[PDB]
């Protein structure tokens, strides 16, 4: 809708996109499998691309010219969990990746000398951290504003 | 400097207010549920009241029963602070004045106790999570369908169903 | 929230306290003045009947040569600054907490002189009134700012709107 | 439409805030002292601010807007004229 041409329900300068390319990559007339067992564009690769069909799921999507699709991303019409769907995701994901960079580090320093610990890796991936990433509700959210990191650890 | 098991006041309360939440919101279904009735998100616009007036729009009734909330919801976060109130029962609960072994920092386990009665609200708090995850599981199965047993000649089979889309 | 509790002194406290807000309260009235345009609806089943200068149907005599640019509200306006911002001045220039001379020697003892060349004095229920008044001129003289066409011709059912807008 | 001396009535408001001191009191520009030659020495590199000194002429010359402004801008101004003009003079209102 904004600007790019529409969706899927019609862009049809995508609807030549889908069809000249794969359609003619077969367009080789055969190349021999009549029984033969192996040789697979033939079946899906096409297909698998392919079967993708006045349907692809319908997604919107936004299709410039070329009639390849344009991801607005704004918070309307259709398009929103094409950066925060997948967005929050890539947050969430990391900061677990690195709230427990922050954790199988700040677990030693400590004891009887630990200098290289660090190049073997006792429990791999902390593990025992791991998780805490995944259970963090909040978490640093507020702990990292208030007390331990806290602004005197500033 | 200092190791651990600092929280305090602190977020007991945030979980007991969760408990206390989910077990009304649990009621606000609950209704229909004998007289199958009613069901489901409904939207419903709520109780109705009977009419004169409406079609209904009538404005934005939750806005503003909303703004109201918001002072009584400041109340408590002050108290939680510097704590007033005359009851005192979340933050301790009643039985009040104490827990004063919280307020001075630093408890680590602790149990803790409420009311001039007795009987100690560990049996509120169980009422209370079931509540807590009872809503996780009742919002959960919309995406499909609303309702629950009763009878098998054929019901609990669940014998053809949906799936997710893929 | 220009304050929750900000704070300590002679400006805050000073400039701002008294005085922004002294010169705030010279201004509910004066805020009168444009209320007051307004009053002047304001009363239902008056008799206004019919001048008062709206809408240009032409001169304010005509005057005999031209009329002197096009209209009423430079004239008004040009002068109305001059005399006002000479009153502006009178604000100006006292001190407090005595006045004689461009004086060389006082600067705080303890304790602790002189209170904002007026302080309130009580009657800081002023305040009441005039705190109330700041929020009302903002907020619902806003609440009828921003699309205002219309004078009542009040329906049914209820009140307030909402999205729009 | 456009009140194009509207504006330039306004400027030679406060330029003439101007026509000011050349005057009167004293021998003019207040000296030169320190503009050539150079300053002590000054060094931070420097001085002189003083945030009072506003008054004198701000009531003044609040007039000089006017007389131009004023009955000579969109006056057939300076009308009270004649006074040696063979090799012409007017001058005739464009007005
Ligand atoms: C609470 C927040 C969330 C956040 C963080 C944002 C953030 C933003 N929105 Mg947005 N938006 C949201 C919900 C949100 N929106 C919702 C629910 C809607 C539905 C009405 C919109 C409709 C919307 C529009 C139409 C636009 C934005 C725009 C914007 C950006 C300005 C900014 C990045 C604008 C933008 O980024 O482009 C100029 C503008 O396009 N939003
Ligand atoms: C808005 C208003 C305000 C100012 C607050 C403010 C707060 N809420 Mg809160 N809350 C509100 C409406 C509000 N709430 C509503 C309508 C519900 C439902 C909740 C359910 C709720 C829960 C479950 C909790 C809070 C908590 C909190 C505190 C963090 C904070 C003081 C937490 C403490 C946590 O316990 N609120
Ligand atoms: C006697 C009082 C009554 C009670 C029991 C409370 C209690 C409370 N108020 Mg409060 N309040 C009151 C009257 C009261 N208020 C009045 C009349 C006002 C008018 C402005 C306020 C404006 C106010 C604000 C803005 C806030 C509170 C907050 C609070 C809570 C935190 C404590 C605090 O911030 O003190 C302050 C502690 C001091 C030591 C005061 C410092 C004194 C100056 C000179 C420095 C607490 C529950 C806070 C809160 O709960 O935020 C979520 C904060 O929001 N109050
Ligand atoms: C004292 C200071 C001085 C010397 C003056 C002097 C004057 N004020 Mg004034 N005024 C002051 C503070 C002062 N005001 C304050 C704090 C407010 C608020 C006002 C609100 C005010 C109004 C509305 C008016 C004046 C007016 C006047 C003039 C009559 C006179 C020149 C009048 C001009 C007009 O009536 N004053
Ligand atoms: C100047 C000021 C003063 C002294 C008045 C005085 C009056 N107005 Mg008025 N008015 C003003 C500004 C003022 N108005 C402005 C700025 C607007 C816009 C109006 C719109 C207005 C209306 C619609 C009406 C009046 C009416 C009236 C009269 C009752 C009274 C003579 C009434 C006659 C009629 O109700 N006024
Ligand atoms: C122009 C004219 C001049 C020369 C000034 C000059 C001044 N105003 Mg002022 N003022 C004016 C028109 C003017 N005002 C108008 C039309 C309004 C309305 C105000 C509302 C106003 C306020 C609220 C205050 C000032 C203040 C001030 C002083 C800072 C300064 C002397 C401050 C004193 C402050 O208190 N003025
Ligand atoms: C310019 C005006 C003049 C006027 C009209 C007033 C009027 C008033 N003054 Mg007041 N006062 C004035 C000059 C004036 N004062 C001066 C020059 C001073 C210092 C010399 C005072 C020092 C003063 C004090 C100490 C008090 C008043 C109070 C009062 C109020 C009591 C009224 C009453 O009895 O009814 C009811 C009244 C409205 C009293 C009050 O409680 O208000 C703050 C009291 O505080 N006045
Ligand atoms: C300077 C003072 C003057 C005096 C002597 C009083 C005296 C009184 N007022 Mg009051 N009031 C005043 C100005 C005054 N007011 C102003 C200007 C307002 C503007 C909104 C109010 C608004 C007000 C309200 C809403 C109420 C009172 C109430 C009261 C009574 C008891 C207060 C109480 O314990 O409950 C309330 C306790 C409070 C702390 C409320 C705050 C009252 C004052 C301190 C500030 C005004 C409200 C504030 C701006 C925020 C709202 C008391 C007789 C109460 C009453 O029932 O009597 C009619 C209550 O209803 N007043
Ligand atoms: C300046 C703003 C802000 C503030 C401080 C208020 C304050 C208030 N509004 Mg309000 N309001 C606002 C913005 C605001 N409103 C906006 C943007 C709207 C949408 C246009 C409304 C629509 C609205 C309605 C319909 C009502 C109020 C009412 C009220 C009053 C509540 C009843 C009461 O006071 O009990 C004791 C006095 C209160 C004084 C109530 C009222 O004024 O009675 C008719 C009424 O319910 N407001
Ligand atoms: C809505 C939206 C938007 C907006 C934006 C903005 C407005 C910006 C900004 C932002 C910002 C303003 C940022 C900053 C912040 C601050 C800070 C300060 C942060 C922080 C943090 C930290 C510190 C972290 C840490 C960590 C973690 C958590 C993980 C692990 C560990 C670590 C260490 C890594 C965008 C644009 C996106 C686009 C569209 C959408």
């Amino acid at each position: 809708d904004i600007a790019g041409l529409t969706p899927c329900k019609e862009s049809k300068q995508f609807a030549k996109r889908e069809k000249q390319a794969l359609k003619k990559l077969q367009a080789s007339l055969k190349l021999y499998a009549d029984d033969s067992a192996p040789a697979l564009a033939i079946k899906a690769t096409m297909e698998k691309t392919k079967k993708r069909f006045d349907n692809y799921g319908k997604y919107g999507l936004l299709c410039g010219s070329d009639g390849l699709p344009h991801l607005i991303v704004s918070g309307d019409q259709r398009h929103w969990g094409e950066f925060i769907t997948p967005g929050i995701l890539f947050l969430y994901i990391a900061g677990w990746i690195g709230w427990v960079g922050r954790s199988y580090l700040i677990a030693i320093r400590d004891e009887k000398k630990p200098t290289q610990k660090e190049i073997i890796i006792d429990v791999p991936l902390a593990s025992s951290l791991l998780f805490r990433g995944f259970s963090w509700p909040v978490a640093a959210y507020r702990e990292l504003l208030n007390g331990e990191l806290v602004d005197n650890n500033f | 400097l200092a190791e651990d098991p600092e929280n305090l006041r602190w977020f007991v309360q945030a979980e007991l207010v969760n408990g206390r939440w989910a077990m009304l919101g649990v009621a606000g279904m609950l209704l229909p549920e004998v007289f199958t009735s009613i069901g489901i998100i409904n939207v419903p616009k709520w109780y109705a009241a009977g009419k004169e007036e409406y079609f209904a729009s009538s404005s934005t009734l939750f806005v503003i029963e909303f703004i109201l909330s918001h002072y009584v919801e400041i109340r408590r976060w002050q108290d939680i602070k510097n704590p007033g109130s005359v009851n005192q029962d979340p933050i301790f609960k009643q039985y009040s004045l104490p827990a004063g072994e919280v307020g001075y920092p630093g408890g680590i386990f602790n149990p803790l106790n409420f009311a001039p009665t007795l009987e100690a609200k560990e049996k509120e708090i169980a009422n209370g999570r079931l509540m807590l995850a009872f809503l996780g599981f009742i919002i959960q199965h919309n995406v499909t369908g609303k309702g629950p047993f009763d009878n098998l000649l054929q019901h609990i089979s669940d014998p053809w169903h949906n799936t997710i889309v893929q | 929230s220009a304050p929750g509790d900000f704070g300590f002194d002679p400006l805050g406290l000073g400039e701002v306290p008294a005085n922004l807000e002294r010169y705030k309260e010279s201004e509910l009235i004066h805020c009168r003045w444009a209320m007051l345009a307004v009053p002047g609806i304001l009363v239902p089943e008056a008799l206004g009947y019919g001048q008062e200068w709206a809408a240009l149907p032409g001169g304010q005599a005509t005057y005999l040569g031209n009329p002197v640019p096009w209209g009423t509200l430079p004239t008004i306006l040009a002068i109305e600054f001059l005399a006002i911002a000479f009153v502006e001045h009178q604000r100006s220039m006292e001190k407090d907490p005595e006045k004689k001379k461009y004086p060389g020697g006082a600067f705080d003892p303890l304790g602790y002189s002189k209170d904002p060349k007026k302080l309130e004095e009580l009657k800081v229920k002023e305040i009441k009134n005039g705190r109330l008044a700041l929020l009302a001129f903002v907020g619902f003289c806003v609440q009828q700012s921003a699309y205002p066409g219309t004078g009542p011709l009040e329906n049914l059912a209820t009140h307030l709107a909402d999205p729009w807008h | 439409s456009a009140l194009v001396i509207s504006l330039s009535t306004g400027l030679s408001l406060f330029l003439g805030r101007f026509v000011f001191f050349n005057f009167q009191r004293e021998n003019v520009a207040k000296q030169v002292p320190e503009q050539n030659g150079l300053t002590h020495f000054e060094a931070g590199d420097t001085r002189a601010k003083e945030y009072v000194s506003l008054l004198k002429s701000n009531d003044p010359v609040g007039f000089n807007i006017v007389d131009v402004l004023a009955w000579g801008s969109i006056g057939h101004v300076v009308a009270y004229y004649i006074l040696a003009t063979t090799s012409n003079g007017y001058d005739p209102a464009f007005f």
